[PDB]
């Protein structure tokens, strides 16, 4: 089964700042369950283009109803991968978990755009949930999906948008 | 901000500082592209691999690294 969600956000500040948050965002208040994050590799490349892959550790809890098709799982291991062109003044970024993904693969790619006409930075997400083990009922499992691309949406805009203004305000 | 491995944090830290500030002042405005973190870069780099090793996900990771979203 796949389940693909998108959305898209504005951020009424320019894109050095949006970027750097994105570099910069946890801790916030907003994501509590991020243990912690570390850079793999970063790097300029053959266009100019910075190349960076981060490593993210998340905690978190299973619904009850999953308890007779999964054991307790407690944690993820998430893999971050982004190119920030600033020429275009265009970030692109994708997430993953890399641990269980043989239960339920959840992918994000979210963009973020300076638009200078508006001068504001626009981000447009799209997230596909993706899964061949089935367990346990479809539509339970789709609203787990709807539920969590939700939840998603709002923590990370509101984390964002957290650390802008912390930056903001020096 | 914590690294997975608390023996990097202090580490992570201080090369974040040093990226911050050739992003914002450096890249950002075209200045260079050269390395000027490398100091911190590898020190910190070094302790988060000596630490990989020995996690369960360091092959997960691995074939991630390989794969291009883009
Ligand atoms: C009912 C059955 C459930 C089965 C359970 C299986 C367990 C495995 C599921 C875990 C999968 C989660 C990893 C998904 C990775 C992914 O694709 O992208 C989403 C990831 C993590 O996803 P999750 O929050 O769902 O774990 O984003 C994060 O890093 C969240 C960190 C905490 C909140 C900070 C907010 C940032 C969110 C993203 C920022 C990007 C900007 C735009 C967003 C709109």
């Amino acid at each position: 089964m796949v389940l693909l969600h998108k959305s898209t956000h504005i951020f009424p500040t320019d894109f050095a700042s949006v970027s750097r948050a994105f570099f910069n965002r946890y801790p916030n208040p907003y994501s509590p369950h991020v243990l912690s994050i570390d850079t793999i590799s970063r790097n300029v490349d053959q266009e100019g283009n910075l190349r960076t892959t981060r490593l993210l550790k998340k905690s978190g809890k299973l619904p009850t109803w999953v308890k007779p098709f999964l054991r307790g799982i407690t944690e993820t291991w998430i893999i971050e991968v982004s190119v920030v062109n600033p020429a275009n003044s265009t970030m692109k970024t994708y997430t993953r978990n890399l641990d269980h993904t043989g239960i339920m693969k959840v992918e994000e790619y979210t963009t973020y755009q300076f638009d200078s006409a508006t001068s504001s930075t626009i981000a447009d997400s799209r997230v596909k949930f993706s899964s061949g083990f089935n367990m346990g009922i479809k539509s339970k499992v789709e609203d787990w999906s709807r539920t969590k691309f939700d939840e998603n949406v709002k923590k990370s805009r509101m984390g964002m948008a957290f650390v802008i203004q912390k930056l903001e305000e020096a | 901000s914590a690294s997975f491995a608390p023996e990097c944090t202090d580490l992570k830290t201080k090369y974040d500082s040093c990226f911050n500030e050739w992003y914002s002042e450096k890249f950002l405005k075209g200045k260079s592209v050269e390395n000027e973190c490398s100091k911190q870069w590898y020190a910190y780099t070094t302790c988060v691999n000596a630490a990989l090793v020995k996690q369960g996900i360091k092959p997960a990771l691995d074939e991630a690294r390989e794969e291009a979203p883009f």
